């Protein structure tokens, strides 16, 4: 926008960077599409095929309503929306119910029996599309009419404006329809007190500072299930109270320390959701479990930061030795040991060793196998290699400190032979006692990195003075770090995910400005001054040269000179990089906590009551092509053959402060992908959270009992595999042991403490006082085994018997009612009775079918990131997956309130804070009786079809006999020179060979499995000839209500209704014979009658809103024509919370919320943002680099 | 960027990446293209290589090394007044994005900076270049997909012509969508190929052809044999073999995709044969094409002889790849056989059985087997010993130069004057290279065919076809240049004829 070069006056804000949004979370649709729309089946005779034309100003409001409830509408149904639940998401809506092809299919059935389970899988994807409906409504093409152009029936309706897509709502039919009884019934309803229909601008929230309009609520024409979803997405975007200026907090973390960001101060007109803390840290623990290559990304983000900072540049000059000691004969044994260890300073791995220090460790690191002897006194080069690896990289020193003991115990057992024997009798490993003691093992074992995750520590690093080993312990005081412990103040203020309570990383060494002597360099003075005396004793004990001892000590103080020259650049410019790498997004674990003697990384696992637990940190040897092997020969290029941007002062350098946006955008594009990567895992395992079951029994304890009442009893092995692992999760005490003398108040003390009614049996004979308490409260008694279970109770009534029980299964969702652990709502309880018998291989097919449907938005790093991990997920069971710490022994600890973070207590099905709020609104859409049109139960009867309506359920006459169907009744018998299929009537015991003289039977078929085809012929032959009534309880079917002008299109044979698999989904067509043409009075009659074989049980057309919108020429209103229900025309108001209320029925009455009742309201106040908001833009800041790298403060603050 | 997008804007237009109209990044993309006019001059000054690229790369990438006898450090001094001119708080950064068309068009002076930069790499999904990354998303035109669900307004989805471009995924005509739906002033990305997501025996298989949706038929959910001939000529099945597509497989979905670019490492190997066919110097040039037994190349390189001979004005003839096996079965017994060219081609395809399919056929019996489903029951090392037994009847025709051996056949067919000037032999198994004669151009053909699926197809396949594909895959590794059958049809066209 401006011109080069020499800093002209700019009276604006010197913008140099532009900031992306932190989360691409919302869609931004303008004209909202509802979840339920009207669908009208016109009667082709009475209707008029024109387009109705009112006044032109009224034609934009009333127009598409009077052209949908046009004169002649037979039925008006309320069905699912076609252009929201479109064919891109697999849902088919042709036959009325949602149908998904291959989501939850049963196995072991005949090839057509998967059709009935397409309804249950339909109700998952209808639940799933509402659950992932992140729409956010922006004010569309709203027009504003003149009041003197609208008729006065519309002027009392219209609130000052309206959207052009006005929708369809029968309240607009007031004084616009031709039908007179409809116009009376709507006007009588709309003049009630409890409803008041409106359309348009209701509320207008002016801004507090700018005084412009921000949030308006337009009374739309949309169902309350879609409108409650569109109001939850707005009540959390505006009441989050965080603007787009809090992206700057995410930039101060990813840029250098003590930098500044000025402007633009956009205010509250530009809101954005807060970067969600509880959902990103909960999904990184699955992404660290299922995809263990995730360390390869987070290191590579941190590697790309170090290489972009230009912090260490390798040079081609080697100063390992001082001047003319290289060539000096006595030092020929020493120069071979240094040159063998030291290795060329590759630029790629010095940047790796820096980035590994603040990276999260998922694969357990292990040391490169250093094969040295510790034979000559020139072998101190390996020990000086480990001191420099302990000072420079003390975090990565800790992760492989055990394998250094495997090297250094060869050192001490060859130079201090008596001191080693004193030390190794104490132990080579030690544990931690529970009270805080040190328990030394007393064994001589080689360390392995397998022991790094267990309770054993390396024993050189105990820092405990052994009485008699004061030399080995004094050398081990040189491996102490020289750093500090900085809190992550920039990450918590930016609300980044962390895995701790206090996020504290270990910066390796202090910023050291303004000093003459460097307090980090002088620490290395006292180490060499200690190491000079160690090599002094080893040289003079084994009587080597005077020159070989001098040329050793002349080398030990050449590392003194080279350490002083570069510690000015480590403690001023490396230490500010380890501070700003600690505040990154994906560097979430703690790495080190000061002391080598006590630290272990906090082992989180993904536990599961129905599977194994998968640990996060785990030695599996999965190399990332050089990541788990750690090279300790990297400290020799760092000390000698690298030039630093502050060791060079004398050339002009201009210390590089890298941009925030590269390590920010890579960190979002990982934390945005895995935020939704476990999302099809998170839905099927949420419906099936309580689908697990235990096997109990129920012993009847008195007379006149049923199968369910009594004492509920299960075995101890059934308890230990299912219920015990779900009580250590829910953080309750153990259930008590009842001993026979137990009072019923003690049992009430355990149920009110452990919130499930479970008590354990121990011994004794349980008295009759507690036995009545175990009956009237359904308390589950856990027995060891079923050996004479009457004798364990005091059977004083003498009615409880061993061989009197009903063994049945008991779901976990029946005994646990916890909010965020087991989904126990009334909607989800219905689905697990409609699902077929699932398995752990059908949930796997259900997850991979949802992920094929979901086409989520990635980026050019996303799919690359997504690919990287990148294919294995199906190993971990995700039944009730929680995040719990384990002991280093290997038992899963309970949730401790004061160690773990708040977001690990209840893993909320690994979902979003918003996505649960859309879910409870979605479960109200599934349990709605208006869309539950999967009809089960059907009736065969041979009545006449004279006055057809789909509601007609033919009543069984008074003289029939109820007969249960079995396979014992029908059998072949020689009757009259012909084998006839003979029915045997169960009460009278007689035999009936021919289907004409059979008695009047109300046969009820419950099973129809293994039913013969001749028997299935004889029953349908018995309906026609002998007038039976046959109920089939197996047939699932849909139903379209045909208009009498369209006629029946297809038919259902009687062969299909009797000979079919259990899971076939039929399609019956019923005729609403209300608008049939009455014939002329002089017409000679027709010949035959209209018969009808198949009838329903439960009332068809539960989705019917209006029926037969015509006027009758003799009577006032037609026979059976219904009015639209008075809740379909009530806008009501919008509450302060965000709930949709109806209109109040009287003064001082809070109106009924629209989700509490099951009636459908097709007009709602939807809060939508105006054009003055613009959520999700690219705001613009001024980044100002700090002046000097030596002026940047790190600690304390 | 490596190539600047304001002087060279059409290459980004080929990827679906249009330049945002003219601010802190609109100002920065003009700053980066000013460096390329400075940089390009410098590597003129001394041909080509700009001198000291290390202090060069520590200026663009890093806000670093201000510099002010001299002429050595002249181009550094002229540049330190150019990058300290515009006030940046950090460097500019690179942006190669991993594409053999894009990586080939990088000029010489940018590539010398790549050693000393740590450049930013943007991973191509299949091409298009896929739009994350504050570089690629704040510089120009994050696009908007326009599939069959998001219809039909720009006001509806809150788009703006200065920020978002539109990707046509309707199947409607292009001209109407910016006529009646209001997408005027909204510029549209142009893609001239398409991507097919087929059904498979194993799963969803995404292949691409460089034909538009109009140039071939098949929408949506037509089978695999409908317009099979155009898919073989132009397709890549971007999937790890075995992909598992079959003749009973259908289409799931179609979206227009970028025309993929042929293989600069595999264009030039095939370009040697398209030079040796032209020059009057080289007598009897020869193209050798290796593939699996079910790659379907005898139906393919029968028309590539028809594309080369009509362009060269010469006579070519392919030896049809099994003409050793068909011929040796006919005259095992005959002391003087006829090596003539017209006798070989009037003998094969198909009714004469192959000699190895006699030998393989006898062998499968000995470890008694006749069913393809019985072959799955056999497993690897018990299978592999059969392959080793199968080899020893191979080497008896490869070792010496007898009068019935393979070396004599591909010699005397290639020499004897009745043959065409430039025959194309095709070989099944590698280490037939000591037999085919004589060339500098051996390619390796990978077609759109799961070849073992086509051998359970073949429709008189049996186990004899399927044992030998398996035997030949054990003898044919990918130690030659993969050639991808649309690239041989591409190189005829590029070559400049007389």
């Amino acid at each position: 926008a401006l011109h080069p070069m020499t800093k002209v006056i700019f009276n604006g804000l010197d913008v140099n960077t532009e900031v992306q949004p932190l989360s691409d979370d919302f869609k931004q649709i303008s004209d909202p599409k509802g979840y339920l729309t009207y669908s009208v089946k016109y009667e082709d005779q009475f209707t008029k095929k024109d387009k109705l034309r009112a006044s032109e100003a009224d034609d934009r409001i009333v127009g598409p309503t009077v052209n949908l409830f046009k004169y002649g509408a037979a039925v008006v149904n309320i069905d699912l929306n076609r252009d929201f639940f479109d064919t891109a998401t697999g849902i088919d809506l042709t036959k009325g119910i949602p149908l998904v092809q291959d989501l939850l299919v049963p196995i072991g059935v005949t090839a057509g029996a998967e059709q009935s389970a397409e309804y249950v899988s339909g109700l998952l994807m209808v639940l799933f599309k509402v659950m992932t409906d992140n729409r956010l409504v922006i004010v569309g093409e709203t027009t504003t009419p003149m009041s003197n152009t609208l008729s006065t029936v519309v002027n009392n309706v219209l609130r000052t404006t309206y959207h052009n897509n006005v929708g369809v709502n029968p309240a607009l039919l007031r004084d616009f329809t031709q039908v007179n009884w409809l116009n009376r019934d709507i006007t009588n309803m709309l003049q009630q007190a409890g409803t008041k229909y409106g359309l348009g601008l209701t509320e207008t929230r002016l801004d507090y500072v700018r005084l412009v309009k921000t949030i308006v609520g337009h009374a739309l024409n949309i169902d309350h299930f879609a409108a409650s979803v569109l109001n939850i997405n707005l009540r959390a975007l505006m009441e989050a109270n965080v603007t787009a200026d809090d992206r700057i907090k995410a930039l101060q973390a990813h840029s250098m320390i003590s930098t500044q960001f000025h402007g633009p101060n956009q205010g509250a007109l530009r809101p954005e959701l807060a970067f969600d803390h509880d959902h990103i840290i909960r999904c990184l623990m699955l992404a660290a479990a299922n995809y263990p290559r995730l360390e390869g990304i987070i290191v590579q983000i941190n590697t790309g930061y170090v290489a972009s900072a230009n912090v260490i540049r390798p040079v081609s000059e080697k100063r390992y030795f001082p001047e003319n000691l290289e060539q000096n004969q006595s030092a020929a044994r020493l120069v071979s040991a240094v040159k063998a260890r030291a290795s060329e300073a590759d630029i790629s791995s010095i940047h790796l060793a820096i980035a590994r220090e603040v990276s999260p460790m998922f694969n357990v690191h292990e040391l490169k196998k250093i094969a040295e002897s510790f034979e000559d006194p020139s072998s101190i080069v390996v020990v000086l290699e480990f001191i420099l690896f302990a000072l420079f990289f003390p975090t990565e020193f800790n992760r492989i400190k055990g394998d250094i003991q495997n090297v250094l115990l060869l050192f001490f057992s060859r130079w201090y032979p008596v001191e080693y024997g004193i030390f190794i009798q104490r132990g080579a490993t030690y544990t931690i006692n529970a009270a805080g003691e040190f328990e030394f093992s007393g064994r001589n074992e080689k360390w392995d990195q397998s022991l790094y995750l267990s309770e054993h520590f390396p024993a050189l690093f105990s820092d405990v003075p052994l009485a008699g080993a004061n030399t080995i312990i004094a050398i081990m005081r040189l491996f102490t770090p020289q750093g500090f412990l900085r809190t992550d103040d920039l990450a918590i203020a930016a609300n980044f995910p962390r895995a701790s309570r206090n996020p504290q990383t270990y910066i390796p060494y202090t910023n050291q400005r303004g000093t003459v002597t460097n307090e980090f360099a002088s620490r290395f003075r006292t180490i060499v001054a200690t190491l000079a005396n160690v090599v002094n004793e080893r040289a003079v004990q084994d009587d080597m040269q005077k020159a070989t001892r001098s040329c050793t000590k002349q080398w030990l103080r050449h590392l003194e000179t080279q350490f002083d020259n570069i510690a000015v650049a480590h403690t001023d410019h490396l230490s500010v990089v380890y501070a700003t790498m600690s505040n990154f997004m994906l560097n979430f674990t703690n790495n080190f906590s000061g002391n080598h003697a006590t630290f272990k990384p906090d082992q989180y696992v993904i536990t599961s009551p129905e599977g194994s637990y998968k640990p996060i940190i785990e030695r599996q040897g999965e190399t990332v092509d050089g990541l788990t092997i750690i090279d300790t020969s990297i400290v020799w290029p760092i000390l000698c053959q690298c030039t630093y941007p502050l060791v060079r002062q004398s050339i002009m350098e201009e210390i590089v402060y890298p941009d925030p946006s590269t390590t920010l955008s890579q960190s979002l594009s990982v934390a945005q992908v895995l935020s939704k990567l476990t999302l099809p895992d998170a839905f099927i395992n949420m419906i099936l959270s309580g689908g697990d079951s235990v096997v109990m029994r129920t012993y009847q304890t008195e007379a006149d009992d049923d199968l369910d009442e009594g004492i509920r009893m299960t075995t101890y092995d059934q308890y230990l595999s299912h219920i015990r692992e779900r009580l250590h999760i829910t953080n309750v005490p153990d259930p008590i042991y009842i001993t026979g003398a137990s009072t019923p108040d003690q049992i009430a003390a355990s149920v009110q403490a452990t919130h499930v009614a479970v008590v354990l049996y121990q011994s004794g004979v349980i008295n009759g006082s507690a036995s009545t308490y175990l009956r009237e409260n359904e308390v589950l008694v856990v027995m060891p085994d079923y050996y004479d279970v009457v004798s364990r109770f005091a059977n004083a009534n003498l009615q409880m018997n061993n061989n009197r029980y009903h063994e049945s299964v008991l779901e976990i969702a029946d005994i646990f009612d916890q909010a965020d652990f087991i989904q126990t709502s009334d909607a989800v309880r219905q689905l697990r009775a409609l699902m077929p018998t699932l398995s752990t291989s059908q949930i796997r097919h259900a997850i991979e079918r949802i992920a094929q449907i979901t086409d989520v938005d990635s980026t050019d790093y996303g799919k690359l990131t997504l690919r990287f991990l990148g294919t294995l997920t199906r190993s971990l069971k995700m039944q009730n997956a929680q995040i719990r710490r384990i002991r280093p022994d290997g038992t899963v600890l309970r949730y401790d309130d004061q160690i773990d973070i708040e977001a690990f207590r209840w893993s909320r099905y690994f979902l979003d804070e918003l996505r649960l709020r859309r879910l409870s609104v979605g479960l109200r859409l599934i349990t709605n009786p208006r869309i539950a049109r999967r009809f089960d139960g059907v009736r065969i009867m041979y009545l006449t079809d004279d006055d057809p309506d789909p509601d007609f359920v033919p009543d069984v006459p008074e003289g029939y006999v109820a007969v249960q169907y079995a396979h014992r009744l029908f059998s072949s018998s020689l009757a009259n020179k012909r084998n006839r299929v003979t029915y045997t009537h169960p009460p009278t015991g007689m035999a009936y060979p021919s289907p004409t003289g059979r008695p009047h039977v109300h046969m009820t078929i419950n099973e129809r499995a293994g039913m013969s085809k001749l028997v299935a012929d004889n029953i349908i032959a018995s309906v026609i000839k002998s007038n039976w009534v046959v109920d089939i309880h197996d047939i699932e079917y849909t139903a379209e209500v045909m208009t009498p002008s369209e006629g029946y299109t297809q038919h259902v044979d009687a062969e299909s209704i009797m000979t079919a698999p259990k899971g076939k989904l039929f399609h019956l067509q019923f005729m609403d014979g209300l608008l049939r043409p009455e014939p002329s009075a002089f017409d000679p009659p027709a010949s035959g009658e209209d018969m009808r074989l198949i009838y329903p049980l439960q009332p068809i057309s539960v989705a019917r809103s209006m029926r037969a919108i015509v006027n009758h020429n003799e009577v006032d209103r037609p026979r059976g024509a219904v009015a639209p229900s008075s809740y379909e025309m009530d806008t009501g108001t919008l509450s302060r919370n965000g709930d949709l209320l109806y209109s109040p029925v009287a003064n001082g009455q809070v109106g009924i919320p629209k989700l509490e009742v099951d009636h459908i309201s097709f007009s709602n106040v939807v809060s939508m943002m105006t054009a003055n908001i613009r959520t999700g833009d690219d705001m613009a800041v001024e980044r100002v680099n700090p002046d000097d790298v030596r002026a940047i403060n790190i600690r304390n603050a | 960027f490596a190539i600047d997008p304001l002087k060279h804007s059409k290459l980004y237009e080929e990827y679906g990446l249009y330049l945002r109209p003219h601010a802190p990044t609109i100002r920065s993309i003009k700053y980066a293209s000013l460096i390329h006019s400075m940089l390009a001059e410098h590597a003129a000054r001394h041909n080509g290589t700009l001198i000291n690229p290390r202090m060069y790369a520590d200026m663009i990438t890093l806000g670093n090394t201000k510099v002010t006898a001299i002429v050595t450090y002249k181009a550094l001094t002229e540049m330190s007044t150019l990058i300290e001119s515009f006030r940046l708080p950090s460097g500019l950064t690179l942006i190669i994005f991993d594409d053999e068309k894009y990586q080939s068009l990088i000029p010489n002076y940018i590539n010398q900076l790549i050693a000393y930069t740590q450049p930013h790499i943007i991973p191509t999904w299949q091409g298009i270049a896929d739009f994350s990354d504050t570089y690629l998303r704040s510089y120009f035109k994050r696009p908007f997909e326009l599939t069959a669900s998001n219809l039909a307004a720009p006001q509806k989805h809150n788009l703006s012509p200065m920020t978002r471009s539109i990707f046509n995924n309707t199947g409607r005509e292009d001209a109407v969508i910016r006529k009646l739906y209001g997408y005027g002033e909204y510029v549209f990305i142009k893609y001239e190929g398409c991507l097919i997501t087929w059904t498979g025996i194993y799963g969803e298989v995404t292949m691409m052809v460089n034909l538009s949706k109009r140039d071939l038929g098949l929408d949506v959910g037509d089978d695999y044999l409908k317009e099979y001939k155009k898919l073989l000529f132009y397709g890549v099945i971007t999937d790890a073999i075995p992909s598992g597509i079959s003749t009973r497989s259908t289409i799931m979905k179609i979206s227009p995709h970028k025309m993929m670019n042929p293989s600069g490492g595999a264009l030039a190997v095939l370009s040697k044969f398209l030079e040796a066919v032209v020059s009057t110097n080289v007598i009897n040039a020869t193209l050798v094409v290796y593939a699996e037994k079910g790659a379907g190349k005898t139906s393919f390189l029968s028309t590539y002889a028809e594309q080369l001979s009509l362009a060269s004005g010469q006579v070519v003839g392919h030896l049809s790849s099994d003409a050793y096996g068909r011929w040796l079965a006919k005259t095992k017994d005959i002391e003087e056989p006829s090596f003539a060219y017209d006798y070989v081609l009037s003998l094969d395809t198909d009714d004469n059985e192959s000699y190895y399919e006699q030998k393989a056929s006898e062998l499968l019996m000995s470890h008694g087997i006749s069913e393809v489903a019985q072959y799955e029951l056999l497993s690897v090392r018990k299978k592999i010993k059969m392959m080793d037994e199968m080899n020893e009847v191979l080497i008896a025709q490869l070792e010496n130069a007898d009068t019935h051996s393979e070396r004599n056949f591909y010699y005397m067919v290639s020499t004897g004057k009745t043959t065409p000037r430039i025959l194309i032999v095709e070989g099944h198994f590698n280490a037939q290279d000591a037999t085919i004669a004589r060339t500098d151009t051996t390619v390796l053909l990978r077609t759109i065919n799961d070849t073992t699926q086509a051998m359970r197809d073949r429709q008189r396949g049996g186990v004899v076809q399927l044992f030998l594909r398996d035997t030949y895959y054990r003898l044919l590794p990918a130690l030659h240049t993969t050639v991808y059958p649309f690239e041989m049809l591409e190189s005829i066209k590029r070559w400049k004829w007389v």
